[PDB]
């Protein structure tokens, strides 16, 4: 009767959603020139803040780059601003690197 | 267990990336893509929503139009209101408007 499910912060908690339920709406920190130029790749930012999300964005998936030694966890994420940013208006952020940017923090999704 | 990748792009789920432009609505962004992705799970069609909608009409809720919000502000919107407007009928002006489902005084 609130329209949304709110989902706890922990990845492992997200990755489960993101399998059973589909695209999960989560916020990011995105206040880093990093983020901004992103252009390709899982995307690390040894400055971002698992505590201060600031941006709105849509989980749609998870994965990983087999040729990538360790790091190589992701989660798929679709912005906002245009096709011409980042992989065609989507980012690789990394995965199971401590909550990085807070992806894990804010997250939800509606009931219909 | 989970499995070890997935992507809901692959099975219809999400419609294609948007630009919000100079406007402070990501929330809205975010909360139409999931909400877009939830009406597929439902019913099996995809269909481009609102952002416009969501950024005029969702003050009461507790957005704050370009200058920033929630996705759950906005859930709960879709939910008080019953759904939410296609793209194509409500389309998207990067900047906060009147919400055509407010009578205002007369």
């Amino acid at each position: 009767d609130a329209g949304f499910v709110d989902i706890p912060k922990q990845e492992k908690a997200l990755m489960k959603a993101v399998a059973t339920v589909g695209p999960i709406s989560v916020a990011i920190d995105a206040g880093h020139e990093s983020f901004l130029f992103y252009k390709e790749g899982i995307y690390f930012e040894p400055d971002c803040s698992s505590e201060d999300m600031d941006h709105g964005v849509l989980v749609v998936g998870y994965g990983f780059e087999s040729t990538e030694s360790d790091n190589n966890k992701y989660w798929l994420v679709k912005n906002s601003w245009g096709e011409e940013w980042g992989m065609g208006g989507y980012v690789k952020m990394a995965k199971d690197r401590r909550n990085h940017c807070g992806i894990a923090s804010a997250a939800s999704y509606p009931t219909v | 267990e989970a499995p070890r990748s997935v992507d809901w792009r692959e099975k219809g789920y999400v419609t294609p990336v948007k630009n919000q432009g100079q406007c402070g609505s990501s929330w809205a962004f975010s909360a139409t893509g999931a909400l877009e992705g939830q009406m597929f799970r439902k019913t099996g069609r995809l269909i481009s929503l609102s952002e416009q909608n969501l950024v005029d009409c969702s003050g009461p809720q507790g957005n704050e139009g370009c200058n920033g919000g929630l996705m759950d502000y906005a859930f709960q919107y879709v939910q008080d209101n019953g759904g939410l407007d296609s793209e194509e009928s409500y389309p998207y002006e990067a900047t906060e408007e009147s919400c055509k489902y407010n009578p205002k005084y007369s």
